């Protein structure tokens, strides 16, 4: 059922003139100069002023388009200076010794210097974002491609602006029609991931793979015939692959064998472009669409027939756990919270699953030697999906606050674990300081073990061993699964746990992933800081509402900074201040995952390889007898790797020095705030304004210090913009100079 | 020579930094066409380091022994457009800043809703305070000698003492 | 040879016996 | 809208466009002035 | 325990009293005119010193104000 | 209530092993209890030290890793001695009078650790070198 | 003697406002200590723009 | 008086509740009248279900008995709340109303306790009361 409200929303510029127009609070005016830090806080959290659930899920809704529109606006930017101002065209004849470059820099004070010599004749900035190698495995040969892409990309930049317009101001739906998680679930499941994994397969069929064919004959770009010349000329098509001579007969009498060349389970890296071969994923997305296609049949309509996900709830229980999920659909059909959170965890989530599978399985056609682009590719998606996960600990804490009940979650499993929230959170204190001593500590005794003299006291390979046993019999299992148990597999899921070396060029593409005790070591680091980000986050998500030292905590909000200097203090003790101590450890978590990320590849998977096969890494399989130490992982990793980012002067990698040192800059300013709280800075301002009143030009909006859940965000922002953008750095000016 | 630094034009080490730069670039030029559009982006490049040495040895500058214009500011009026000219350029350019907005305060606040003349700027008023703002040595000064530019300490909001 | 001696004492020993010390001279009453 | 051009983010943004963009021209023009001639 | 002075400047808005969380203070009738209310601490050792009281207190410049003191069990707001 | 029931609480198979270990045994004196304890301590105390030490292909690495065992049973006997004169100052009452509770016992619960733990070190030193 | 809607200057040095000026709302007409409202155009700490004060902590500033 | 013992609620849970400060010193109850069955949130965690009663939950603070007596009243509009504290192993009855009349409402017969008859300019300087048993705020 649709039903729709027409005209709520005038469309004026009335309330463009009045900031904070929105709430009876910032309709006032500035009295202080905290209004103008309170305005910006709280314009996008449209449950605090209205009230009213419709009005909300409209506003939702409609910020989604415009959100839409924001990112079509920069996939045009990023088509348009890939057509413009880029080296694509000489970059598909040689994509291995001209690096990917875009952004050509304009002549001015000097930073004409950025625009390097990146190959063929071409002067800009290499990037390392995978466009070029995309936009090969997408098909796309010419400029005059990527042109209509960026003005394609435009209107449909203003056809989600338009929509996000009509949606709200004309045409704006009820709060019924939010409410129908079923049919939202059939559709997205059917339409949005099925046929959009449907028709992407019908452009890797006609569009990817003819071309790629062609490029790996290697005969021209320009000799190429166009994708839609393999639609129309069928003799054409029939000369590569020939299964198109017979139509889609093979397909409607269920003789699904006779595609086996161009729908195929090869399973592994191409041998001259050293990425996925585009026939496995033209099968494999035709796979996902089916998948996705009766995954959309499955939940109920008002057509009778399906499943409804409240009585999925219902009749799952136990009798360790009471209710059971009795309760959970009433709270996902109404806290947009609680959606907002399940929704950031496994969006964050994939984003990881999503860098682990790209540079085992490298999908893009000479991805995998680049080492400039899929080491970024990673650093990328675990910084970005490591962010999505600390928002999902953010909006949990926000549904106990505001949308939790206690009348409908009563024995249900939300209550349950509100019950024993402490045995939760003691039984994770005591996992974190049990891996921080034996994972962390065994750096500490391998440190004093190689000062003291003694490296045979250590954990190493050539000391007490810590083999990791139960990864090396998945190592296994699943580099022997070609011809036994995925037998229509011709090669392994990838290199990665074992198999042959492929070279493309000079450069390994892929390679087996050695696992030692230096492995072992990092891999239960990670498992550490990973348990004490969950620790941090779980606890302000279950003692959102109340504790031992404030039972009423959910009365003074979400986000306030304390509840006074007495019982002791109560300094962060909110659900805000948790996830503000949940910014800093991911940003520990996952620095180091990235640490061991460069650092493995680049000594024992990266390198180049001679005539005769033998294998000569980067930094030379220094790995396994460096990264046992704290002193390693300074002088072999942190020292060492960074003279291209501090020997970048002069050159074109100098912007990325001016970075480095940049960062370190902000990362430091951030402590300004960190370390510091508002009443010293108020009686600060106080002499500043005397001094502006001695002169008679004080201004009547009054100079205030920021609010201390105000300085704790400078301070969290800060640290975050200066730390990744150190590691932005130093990745990128390391990898571009020796990879 | 006020500190042992030779003029630029004399300084055998300036002409080493030119030396150098240009052969960093025609270097870069050798592999390049010489008809394509990075040919012409780096012969303006060169073009651009010759104008900028010419134009330090004629300036009078003092080079030191790496080779590099040093500035002598104890003010002398042969070394004045190192820091004396720009300074008295940059005070008027701050202090036309620094009157506009101090006698836009003081016109806002004499008004009904002081507070929102803040967001929002009137360009009536805004433009009346640049208009004071170009003669601030001028004004200034009148507003100093009429006492109107500064307040009594007990017309102020003063801690206890 | 008297630092193989002297060195465990106050290494070891003497800070046991004074941290015993303070220990009890902490949670005594009255 | 022309009220809302005065409000201050909008009316702080493009004049600190203009005063940037005075800058970029006259280093464009004017290239390497360390000193008053 | 924490000790909450209440000062001559209390206009009795009774904010303070109803935004402690332990019930230490309560209103009682003023003789200086034995028409209107001032605030009172008579139960200071249940003081936790949250200081939601002063918070609330509208007055410029506080007309009660609490001292943070010897802890104690109570002060210091432990459930051991 | 207060306490929560989970279903594998008030569990007969974990329970019954609480009320037969040697420290809520009903029959045990302090001179006994702290010598099973010991016993028990002491024994698996020389595991680490024998196998994961600074010597360890010595002649050697047997009779130094236990005698690290005894060494920290005669560190525990004095922390043992030490929670004794801090927590009983006075042997102080409560409502349940066990040997935990008010001390009343418990010189001899810490001389029967020492006599158990030192014996179980070098019990089980007899059992590493020979045997 | 001041009136109501006199400009006063605060002589409360504890005060956010000493040393300034300000409005009289009102004044209460009985024997109760610190009658003088004033109200400020500036907002405290706490964003109250009113006080109560007594008669020697005000003045006749007009 | 507390008349105890009273139906405790239909509950079963929270971990964090009632430890071994209750049994040694001081623990808190709170006993009300709730006129429905319906389920309320505990300082502990939340649930339990308000009986008809004769209500009595037994908290570790003072504090989280008047953190409950505020929810009573807020969502529940049950004002009649009587928080406690217990004999031998604890000290006082009868903490809250103590004169029958909430603390926000006036009543005749208090008295001013903690009651200074000056400003807070005019607290003397600590350097003059050093050295002596007087304190700077006391009267
Ligand atoms: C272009 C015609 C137009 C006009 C005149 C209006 C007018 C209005 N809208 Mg509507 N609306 C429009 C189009 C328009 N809208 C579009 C295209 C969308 C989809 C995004 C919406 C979705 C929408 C919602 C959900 C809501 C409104 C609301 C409003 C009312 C108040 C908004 C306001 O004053 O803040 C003016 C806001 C701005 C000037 C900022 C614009 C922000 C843009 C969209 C994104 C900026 C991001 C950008 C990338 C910057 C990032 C940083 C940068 C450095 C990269 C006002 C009547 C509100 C309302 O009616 O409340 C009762 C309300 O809740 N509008
Ligand atoms: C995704 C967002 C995005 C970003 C960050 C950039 C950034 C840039 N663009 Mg691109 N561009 C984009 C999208 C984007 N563009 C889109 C969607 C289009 C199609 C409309 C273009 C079409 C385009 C052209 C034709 C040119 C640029 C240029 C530039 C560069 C100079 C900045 C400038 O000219 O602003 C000017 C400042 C203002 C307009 C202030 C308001 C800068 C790197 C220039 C360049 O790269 O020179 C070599 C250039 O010539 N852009
Ligand atoms: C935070 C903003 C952000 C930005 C600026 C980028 C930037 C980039 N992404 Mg990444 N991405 C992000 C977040 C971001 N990502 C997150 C959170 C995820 C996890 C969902 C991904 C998943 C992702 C994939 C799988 C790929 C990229 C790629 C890229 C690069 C090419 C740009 C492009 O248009 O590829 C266009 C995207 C594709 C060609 C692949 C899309 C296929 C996925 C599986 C579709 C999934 C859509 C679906 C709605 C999301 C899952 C919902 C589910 C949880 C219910 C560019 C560096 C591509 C790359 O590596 O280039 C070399 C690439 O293949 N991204
Ligand atoms: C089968 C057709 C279909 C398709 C292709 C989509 C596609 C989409 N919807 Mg969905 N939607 C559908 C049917 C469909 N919807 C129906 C029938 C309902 C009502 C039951 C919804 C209710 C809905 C909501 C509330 C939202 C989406 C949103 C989205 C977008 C997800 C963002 C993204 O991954 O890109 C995506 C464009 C999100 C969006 O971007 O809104 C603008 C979003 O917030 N949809
Ligand atoms: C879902 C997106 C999609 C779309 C829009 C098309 C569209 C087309 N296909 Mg393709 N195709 C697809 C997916 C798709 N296909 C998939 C998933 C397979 C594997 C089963 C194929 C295997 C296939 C073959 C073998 C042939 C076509 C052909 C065609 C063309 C004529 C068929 C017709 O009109 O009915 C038409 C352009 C015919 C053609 O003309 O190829 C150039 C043809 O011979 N298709
Ligand atoms: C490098 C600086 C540093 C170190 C060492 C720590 C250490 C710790 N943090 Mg902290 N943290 C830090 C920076 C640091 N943090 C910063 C900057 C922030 C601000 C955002 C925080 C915010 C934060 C939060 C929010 C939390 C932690 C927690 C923890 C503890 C985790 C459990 C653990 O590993 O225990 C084992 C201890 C170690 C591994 C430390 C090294 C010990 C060595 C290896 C052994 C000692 C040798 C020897 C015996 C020492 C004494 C010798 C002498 C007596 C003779 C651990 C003590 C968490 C916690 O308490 O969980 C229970 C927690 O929730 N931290
Ligand atoms: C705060 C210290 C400081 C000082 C005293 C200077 C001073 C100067 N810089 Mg430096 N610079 C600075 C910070 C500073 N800058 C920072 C923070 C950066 C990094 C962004 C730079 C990066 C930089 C570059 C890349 C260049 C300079 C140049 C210059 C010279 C200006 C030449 C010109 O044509 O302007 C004359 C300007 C006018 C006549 C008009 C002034 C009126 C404006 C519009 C008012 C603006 C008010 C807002 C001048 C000596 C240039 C130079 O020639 O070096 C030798 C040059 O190319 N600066
Ligand atoms: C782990 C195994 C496990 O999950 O057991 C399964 C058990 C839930 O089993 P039931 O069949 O009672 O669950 C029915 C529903 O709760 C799930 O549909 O979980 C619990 O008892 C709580 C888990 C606490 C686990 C503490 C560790
Ligand atoms: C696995 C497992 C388990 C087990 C573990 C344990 C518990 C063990 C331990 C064990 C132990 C821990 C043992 C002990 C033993 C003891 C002994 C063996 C002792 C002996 C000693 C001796 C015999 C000595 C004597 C002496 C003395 C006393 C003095 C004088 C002299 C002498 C020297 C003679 C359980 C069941 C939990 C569960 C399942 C799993
Ligand atoms: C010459 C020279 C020099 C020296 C310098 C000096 C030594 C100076 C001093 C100076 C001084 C020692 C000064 C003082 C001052 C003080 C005062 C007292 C001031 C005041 C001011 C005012 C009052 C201001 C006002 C204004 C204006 C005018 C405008 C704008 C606004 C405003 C308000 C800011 C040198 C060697 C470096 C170099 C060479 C040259
Ligand atoms: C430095 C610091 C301050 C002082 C910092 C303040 C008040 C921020 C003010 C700085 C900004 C940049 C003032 C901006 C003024 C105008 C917006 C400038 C406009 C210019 C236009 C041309 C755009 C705190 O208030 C604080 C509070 C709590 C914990 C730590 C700290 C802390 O560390
Ligand atoms: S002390 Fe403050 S809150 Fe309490 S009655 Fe007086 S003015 Fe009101
Ligand atoms: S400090 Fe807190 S508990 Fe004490 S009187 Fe003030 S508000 Fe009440």
């Amino acid at each position: 059922k649709i039903v729709i409200d027409k005209d709520p929303v005038s469309t004026s510029f009335d309330k463009w003139a009045v900031p904070g127009h929105f709430s009876r609070t910032l309709a006032k005016g500035p009295k202080t100069t905290t209004w103008i830090w309170n305005l910006h806080a709280d314009v996008h959290d449209f449950d605090s002023y209205t009230s009213d659930l419709e009005e909300v899920s409209r506003k939702i809704f409609s910020a989604h388009f415009g959100h839409l529109a924001v990112v079509f606006i920069w996939l045009s930017g990023a088509y348009f200076h890939g057509a413009r101002f880029s080296n694509y065209e000489a970059w598909l004849s040689n994509p291995t010794t001209i690096k990917p470059s875009a952004q050509v820099v304009w002549p001015i004070v000097g930073q004409e210097i950025l625009n390097g010599d990146v190959g063929g004749g071409f002067q800009g900035i290499q990037i390392t974002s995978g466009l070029f190698q995309m936009w090969r495995a997408s098909g796309i040969t010419t400029e005059l491609q990527l042109y209509v892409t960026a003005i394609g990309a435009l209107v449909m930049a203003a056809l989600m602006l338009f929509a996000g317009w009509f949606h709200y101001h004309k045409a704006a739906p009820k709060l019924e029609w939010f409410q129908n998680a079923e049919s939202m679930m059939n559709h997205h499941l059917g339409g949005l991931f099925g046929l959009g994994s449907l028709s992407w397969a019908g452009h890797q069929i006609h569009v990817s793979l003819p071309v790629n064919k062609l490029l790996d004959s290697g005969v021209s770009p320009q000799e190429i015939p166009l994708p839609h010349e393999f639609i129309l000329n069928k003799d054409l098509i029939a000369q590569l692959y020939p299964s198109f001579g017979q139509g889609l007969t093979p397909f409607f009498t269920l003789n699904w064998n006779e595609y086996s060349d161009f729908l195929t389970f090869k399973g592994g890296l191409n041998p001259v472009t050293g990425g996925l071969w585009l026939s496995d994923s033209a099968h494999h997305h035709l796979a996902i669409a089916v998948l996705f296609i009766v995954a959309g049949h499955m939940y109920r309509t008002n057509w009778g027939i399906g499943h409804s996900m409240k009585e999925m709830y219902d009749s799952h229980k136990g009798p360790f756990t009471g209710e059971g999920h009795k309760g959970v659909y009433e709270i996902f059909t109404n806290s947009w919270h609680a959606q907002l959170s399940l929704n950031l965890a496994l969006f964050g989530s994939l984003s990881i699953i999503v860098a682990h599978h790209m540079y085992s399985m490298p999908p893009y056609p000479y991805l995998a030697t680049d080492y400039a682009t899929s080491l970024c590719l990673f650093t990328h998606h675990v910084w970005i999906g490591g962010f999505l996960i600390v928002g999902a600990g953010a909006h949990a804490a926000i549904f106990m606050v505001r949308d939790y009940d206690p009348a409908q979650n009563y024995n249900n499993l939300v209550d349950r674990v509100l019950r024993h929230r402490d045995a939760i959170i003691s039984h994770l204190n005591w996992v974190c300081i049990f891996l921080g001593f034996h994972s962390f500590g065994l750096y500490i005794h391998n440190d004093t073990m190689r000062a003291l003299g003694r490296p045979q006291d250590m954990f190493s390979d050539a000391a007490i061993q810590l083999q990791p046993v139960f990864a090396q019999w998945v190592q296994g299992v699943n580099s022997a699964a070609a011809g036994n148990t995925a037998p229509n597999a011709l090669a392994n899921a990838s290199y990665a746990f074992g198999g042959d070396i492929v070279s493309v060029g000079g450069k390994v593409a892929m390679m087996p992933i050695s696992l030692g005790t230096a492995d072992f070591l990092v891999h239960h680091i990670h498992a550490f800081t990973i348990h004490v980000t969950v620790l941090i986050l779980l606890k302000g998500v279950l003692f959102a509402r109340n504790s031992r030292l404030i039972p009423d905590k959910a009365n003074l909000g979400f986000r306030f900074p304390c509840d006074g200097p007495g019982r002791g203090g109560t300094c962060q003790v909110s659900a805000w201040d948790h996830v503000f101590l949940g910014l800093f450890w991911m940003y520990n978590s996952l620095s180091v995952v990235l640490f061991h990320f460069s650092w493995k590849m680049q000594s024992d998977v990266w390198g180049n390889v001679t005539a005769d096969g033998a294998v000569s890494h980067i930094t030379g399989n220094n790995f396994a007898q460096g990264a046992i130490t704290i002193n390693g992982w300074l002088r072999d990793f942190l020292w060492a790797q960074a003279s291209q980012v501090i020997q970048s002067y002069g050159s074109a990698l100098s912007a990325y020095g001016l970075m480095f040192l940049g960062a370190h800059f902000i990362w430091a300013f951030s402590l300004m705030f960190l370390f510091s709280g508002r009443g010293y800075w108020q009686e600060l301002i106080e002499s500043i304004v005397w001094a502006h009143n001695k002169l008679k030009f004080a201004p009547s909006i009054q100079p205030r210090a920021l609010s201390i859940t105000q300085g704790r965000a400078v301070g969290v922002a800060h640290y975050l913009l200066g730390g990744i953008a150190t590691t932005w750095s130093f990745f990128h000016a390391r990898i571009i100079s020796v990879g | 020579d006020v500190a042992g630094l030779i003029p630029c034009s004399q300084s055998d080490a300036f002409e080493r930094r030119l030396k150098n730069t240009t052969q960093r670039l025609e270097n870069r030029l050798k592999k390049y066409e010489p008809g394509s559009a990075p040919a012409e982006a780096l012969q303006k490049q060169i073009d651009k380091t010759q104008q900028r040495f010419d134009k330090y040895r004629n300036s009078g500058l003092l080079c030191g022994a790496d080779g590099l214009p040093h500035l002598i500011t104890d003010g002398r009026w042969s070394h004045a457009g190192e820091f004396t000219i720009p300074g008295l350029l940059f005070l008027y350019i701050a202090g036309f800043i620094g009157w506009s907005g101090r006698s836009y305060l003081q016109a806002v606040a004499a008004s009904d809703n002081s507070t929102e003349k803040e967001i929002i700027i009137d360009i009536p008023v805004a433009l009346q305070s640049v208009s004071k703002g170009f003669v601030w040595p001028l004004a200034a000064l009148q507003e100093f000698s009429s006492g109107k530019l500064t307040a009594r300490d007990e017309e102020i909001t003063i801690s206890p003492r | 040879n008297l630092p193989s001696i002297l060195v465990p004492m106050v290494g070891i020993v003497l800070p046991a016996i004074v941290m015993a010390l303070l220990f009890v001279y902490i949670e005594t009453d009255e | 809208f022309s009220k809302y051009l005065s409000t201050a983010p909008v009316i702080g943004t493009l004049t600190a466009f203009f005063l940037a963009g005075l800058l970029i021209e006259i280093n464009r023009f004017n290239p390497d002035l360390l000193v008053y001639p | 325990a924490h000790t909450v002075k209440i000062y001559d400047t209390c206009i009795g808005c009774t904010q303070c009293v109803r935004a402690c969380p332990t019930d230490v203070l309560e209103m009682v009738p003023w003789d200086g005119c034995r028409a209107n209310q001032i605030a009172s601490a008579p139960r200071t050792e249940d003081c936790v010193g949250c200081k939601r009281c002063e918070s609330a207190c509208p007055t410029d410049f506080l007309s009660i104000r609490v001292y943070l003191g010897a802890e104690t069990t109570r002060s210091m707001g432990l459930g051991y | 209530i207060g306490h929560l029931s989970t279903p594998i609480s008030n569990s007969s198979a974990v329970n019954g092993l609480l009320a037969n270990l040697p420290a809520y045994r009903k029959g045990l004196t302090p001179r006994l209890r702290g010598l099973e304890i010991g016993m028990a301590h002491g024994y698996f105390l020389t595991g680490p030290f024998v196998e994961l030490g600074p010597l360890r292909n010595t002649d050697g690495g047997i009779l130094y890793g236990s005698l690290s065992a005894v060494g920290l049973v005669v560190i525990l006997t004095a922390c043992l001695a030490l929670y004794g004169k801090a927590n009983f100052s006075g042997s102080s009452k409560s409502k349940d009078a066990t040997l935990w509770e008010s001390g009343e016992g418990w010189s001899d619960f810490v001389s029967g650790w020492l006599i158990g733990g030192a014996g179980s070190v070098g019990f089980a030193y007899l059992l590493l070198q020979y045997i | 003697m001041v009136q109501r809607g006199s400009k006063v200057r605060i002589l409360r040095k504890e005060s956010y406002w000493y040393q300034e000026i300000g409005t009289v709302a009102s004044i209460d007409q009985s024997g109760i200590k610190y009658p003088v409202i004033v109200r400020f155009e500036k907002v405290n700490y706490s964003n109250v723009n009113s006080n109560n004060f007594s008669l020697d902590e005000v003045v006749e500033v007009e | 008086t507390l008349n105890l013992n009273a139906p405790t609620p239909i509950f079963g849970g929270s971990t964090g509740g009632l430890l071994r400060k209750a049994e040694v010193e001081e623990f808190y109850s709170i006993t009300w009248t709730g006129k429905s069955e319906t389920v309320f949130e505990l300082p502990t965690g939340g649930a339990a279900i308000m009986r008809a009663g004769e209500n009595l939950l037994r908290l570790a603070r003072k504090e989280q008995c008047i953190a409950l007596g505020a929810q009573l009243k807020d969502k529940f509009k049950i004002t009649d709340y009587k928080i406690y504290r217990v004999y031998p192993s604890g000290e006082v009855q009868f903490l809250h109303p103590k004169d029958g009349v909430f603390p926000e409402k006036v009543n005749p017969g208090r008295v001013a306790v903690g009651s200074n008859k000056r400003r807070i300019g005019q607290n003397p300087d600590p350097a003059k009361l050093k050295f002596k048993g007087q304190e700077t705020f006391d009267s």
